[PDB]
RNA sequence: AAAAAAA
RNA sequence: AAAAAAA
RNA sequence: AAAAAAA
């Protein structure tokens, strides 16, 4: 305390300001598509393989690809070294990130295949899941995977009684609510929505609307990351 | 099997569900509390044919380094193989893990179990509360069935009175029991989005065809203590708003059943 | 002490008295067959699936179904919360319960399939394995699985130098021997026999004979649970 | 392979076994104790071609909260992949677990290892005895081979003399060794039921065709310390009675070999 | 795919490698240290397209009973699925385990991290150093990339100054940081044997066709702190001798890049 | 200290003396081939199965057998009882022992199959891996597996500033380097080479050359173990 | 295709 | 189809 | 084909 001075946050961000975000696509040689995101102190890499052969066969769906997501934090990504392994949290995040990406994907285009999304969090600082989904979309697009839209994501939250955009760790730690949202911006289709905290209906809804504005500005940044890539190939 | 989507969607278009429920109706609910008398608390919840048992067991242990002033609560969901052919033996899979965490969050973040009132010796000896969720028959809507059972079991829980003896420095566990400090009654309410329609308390057949799902957990005080869009699909902001509002309404109808069950077991 | 007064046990049971037993068949929607048993303070549910497709194929037997058993205690079923997971004991009990049920089953009727039996102990109080086998038989019969006989089971034991029927936890805890038996009553075929303790030959044999009389009375109760079910379907 | 059942059953009808053994004969037994000199005790047992090594290692540790007056004994059976193509790498499977537990029970429940004589400081420091069973070649009858080896290894065991120094309050581990307090010699004897015939010490080929199996573990004192009908099949009460009685007889013939091996390693 | 062996072997016969490197050339190396600012130390290393990140995190813990005068170092390599389609999720497989151990050995056995200078209270409180290796893109030669990253991250590491307060008896963690006691700079250099030819820093395409591989890890002092022939194949004694000698030469060229990166991050 | 007196080691061995080694082939009934080795206080058994059907099929190679190695220490094989389980060390040893044996094997002789090598260390006392590889070769030969050569192995090491042959535990414990080598002696082809310690180039090379002389004398002993076996079958 | 027993 | 090194 | 939450 105070996470909101007057009316500035500990890093000097205003209530509706995002942390600095940099994203880049095509950062891995092995992966079919990849994106790297630095979102505040988050440093996150996303890879996609392929659509690819799905073995065990039993897992195959006859009409469509399956999406598999693994979100993982590197041991050195958090203040207290994290034992490698997944953990309940990373498994749940993997689940909601899959559920965030799946609707953007035209999965029936590649029957019987897997699309594997990997999110490695190299440094964590609150908002890894929304920054992960954001890099994941980029990686899917980077993989040439046909998509209805990108998925852009951003968290809004409550700190010191006030609805704010894009919590950092400190703010989330001492905060009253964290509300990550992912959207497919073109149709305003919410593919991820979580709320950890305690809000009134009105608070919650303003958080979601705020988070979406944040997601929309992240979406501008994704498109620009994609444009960047298409300018790179336009050479020569 | 996929034949089913079309039937379910089309019925939905006619304002109908396969079992003649309204879009906002729960299947019949049965809550029976204190059924595992060995446990400190318990609740058997049936949402139609979905059945879940929750047992509360408490002991005394050390708090977490970071929170020496809070008792401990931990939530585990076992999707036992007998409950569903989709449930395989082994450690919790992502479904079980998400159910546990969302339900835990609903309780934790509403402080429905007040962990601060579970301290015996600050930094050294606190009550440890295991919310152990045994899903016995999966016929859809585990999330709500598990949260209803969890909070009903916590309300049912009677735990040994514990006293820190100031003279011997020992903690003494007495025979007399007391309730747990349960202060709020968060109830998840869960909707399936099927096409452009949300339907509360989706049965398995509805979960089989849904696009996506959203759970809103709310307490008596008008607060939301958890939200979880789960599975795929996408919701419109106005669908969420609808869900939140309808949640509060359905949660309240459910809280009344919970309090009734809780009170009945004291009869 | 004293677990045997004169000549009554702590709950007032005589030496050859069973705890109160209630059993009911068809309690689960998903399972192909199911039974619930309350045997003393044991509360146990048994489910059966199916005969069903057995994958991995390698596991299939060409001439017969396989029986698989999992016995499991819920965390809140015992005085000290039991970590979920199986454990050596529950794995061994699963093994002997399979070996208890298998002979009752006409497994060659369903080549290449699995019959999966699940016993969940919701509250434990000594005798869970024999009460589990008993509910398991009911669940197998409830599943329409052709059987040579039911399997009924009951434990006898030694407390304070005396051979008694159907130990509770206290008695088993402070007891000298526990002797569960399962039988196919029609042919007096013993499909489960264990002895944990220390007995003379004579003691052991009297325990087994006693346990069988207990199993036979449990068998009456199974048949009656099955009759109950066939009266229910006879409606209308 | 199934051709084998018919041959084995028919031979059995003629009072014969594939290796010309009687129904009540063990295959040749070799017990050699103290073979792993690093361990505190050990026994290599061969029942025909079945070979199992057991090593005893002891240390000092805390007793279990509930039993501050008892040392610790724990039994593990490794069905090592080299012993059998049916043995796969990984944690103990149900076969290994049942073998460990039945053999443990035979020793534990007969108090063959007297845990009360393994206390150094009540409630704080007891001897911890690991019975580690390494099955080296599975040619049938692991249960008896493992129990014979286990008790022979315990009889072979020499453990550091330990003294609680009453003045420094430290425990001192001396160079001088002493035996473990082994007071009974439980020996499992195991029968295969093949058709209507029980045959003691079934080889793998007999285990391949048996209906079921029963193990009776007995000590010198005429007591049964474990029984385990294992695998499927069914026994008649009179078959059990026969098994118990024949067990005591065969166990005694085996105890003599154990004591002889145990004594030989002291030569 | 096997078409590739023949092309690679034949090019090798003409003194050529697929990317026009000499037999003794590394692919371009990029070392960037201190990239994970939350960690105490870190290094991103790229050998061509092989990329590995290493993070150093330290805490205070108890030393191992046997070594109360040594801090703790532990090395883990995560072959994260994103790095390679050959990398599957789960606990470290033998590749990850061998990489960790060989790199650990290179550091440990050269005392490059001096564990003796990591003691706070002998026998009770030492620095614990986790070398956590996150392989991000596997394009061959993980061993060298991981060792370069590991030692560069250790050189980059700044850890809280810690003082044992002699009066309160407490350990105090200060804000001021200090380097770790890094005293040597072991660098693994790794050769693929392809036919009768060793080629340093094999790319994946070369690893795909190699007969075998050998890693020589050496420090500034002319000492070898680890050697590991890995995978199959066979080396001649004169190939080893060649490898050792060439290792020292290549390690030195690499040490210069490491020191430069390490120094640059202090700019 | 002193591990080198003048110039004798603690057990009286000279610097270039091997511990007593006994090896025997064909010691197991189940395994396709087996060898037992007592090398100093090492007691190690190696088994081979078969070439045999490799399931899961995906693992099969179309042109060749695969070799799989598991090295394992029994709990009672070491001074401090070793928890059963493999561990990083036993997994790495399994890996290098496979890489030690593979080149001796004509794997294309048995496409799509597995050759499974198992090394159980019954008592450990330094040099288990080289004694394991040595018994493994014998077991492979005992299995009738066609081989280009045996693989013989021996460790050399540095103790008290001096390069010595075949460290025992004490010497390895207080030693400066341990250098196991495996060779195919006929062509002097080094299939295993490890160095744990800290040596000069010259030290390391002399250790390797020494270890090879040790491996060559072990190889004589293998051949003699094989001769022994072929004399046994020559009866009658 | 990896420090138990009892409950 | 998930705090080591040595033994 | 097995004592958490936050990061």
């Amino acid at each position: 305390k105070l996470i909101d001075e007057n009316g500035r946050r500990i890093d000097g961000r205003k209530k509706y300001e995002l942390r600095p975000i940099k994203m880049e696509v095509g950062v891995l040689k092995n992966a079919n598509g990849s994106a790297y995101i630095e979102w505040g102190k988050n440093k996150i890499i996303a890879a996609v393989y392929g659509p690819r052969e799905l073995h065990p066969k039993h897992l195959q769906r006859p009409d469509r690809a399956i999406l598999r997501v693994r979100y993982n934090m590197a041991p050195f990504s958090v203040e207290e070294r994290k034992k490698p392994g997944p953990d309940r949290r990373s498994i749940e995040i993997s689940k909601v990130i899959k559920g965030a990406l799946e609707p953007a994907l035209i999965l029936e285009m590649f029957p019987r295949t897997a699309i594997d999304v990997f999110i490695e969090v190299l440094q964590a600082d609150a908002g890894t899941r929304v920054a992960g989904i954001t890099a994941a979309s980029l990686a899917l697009a980077d993989a040439g995977i046909p998509m209805r839209d990108l998925v852009a994501a951003c968290a809004a939250g409550k700190i010191e009684g006030e609805i704010v955009l894009d919590l950092n760790k400190e703010e989330d730690n001492y905060g009253e609510a964290d509300v990550p949202v992912a959207i497919m911006p073109l149709k305003n289709d919410i593919t991820l929505l979580q709320m950890d905290g305690y809000l009134t209906k009105d608070e919650f809804i303003e958080a979601v609307k705020l988070a979406i504005k944040g997601a929309k500005a992240v979406y501008q940044k994704q498109r620009e990351a994609l444009k960047e890539k298409y300018l790179k190939i336009a050479q020569e | 099997a996929g034949i089913m989507r079309d039937h379910i969607i089309n019925l939905l278009k006619e304002g109908k569900r396969i079992d003649d429920r309204g879009f906002e109706d729960y299947r019949p609910i049965e809550i029976e509390v204190g059924v595992i008398e060995k446990a400190e608390g318990s609740a058997l919840v049936k949402l139609g044919s979905t059945q879940v048992l929750v047992g509360i067991k408490t002991s005394l242990g050390e708090p977490f380094p970071d929170t020496p002033n809070m008792g401990v609560m931990t939530t585990n969901v076992e999707l036992v193989p007998l409950a569903s052919p989709t449930f395989e033996p082994g450690p919790p899979d992502e479904r079980a893990i998400e159910l546990a965490r969302v339900i835990d969050r609903g309780i934790r973040e509403s402080k429905a179990l007040n962990l601060e009132k579970m301290v015996i010796v600050p930094g050294k000896i606190v009550r440890v509360v295991f919310i152990d969720v045994h899903v016995l028959d999966h016929d859809g809507n585990l999330m709500d069935a598990i949260g209803i059972a969890a909070i009903a079991a916590l309300l049912n829980a009677r735990v040994p009175k514990v006293r820190y003896n100031e003279e011997t420095g020992e903690v003494e566990t007495l025979d007399e029991t007391e309730p747990l400090p349960v202060e709020k009654i968060p109830v998840p309410v869960t909707f399936a989005k099927i096409g452009n329609i949300l339907v509360v308390d989706p049965s398995l057949d509805e979960e089989l065809v849904m696009d996506g799902k959203i759970t809103i957990t709310t307490d008596e005080t008008g607060h939301i203590s958890a939200v979880q869009k789960s599975e795929g699909g996408a919701f419109k902001l106005e669908e969420v708003m609808y869900a939140v509002e309808t949640a509060f309404k359905k949660a309240e109808e459910i809280r009344k059943l919970i309090l009734e069950a809780v009170e009945k077991a004291k009869q």
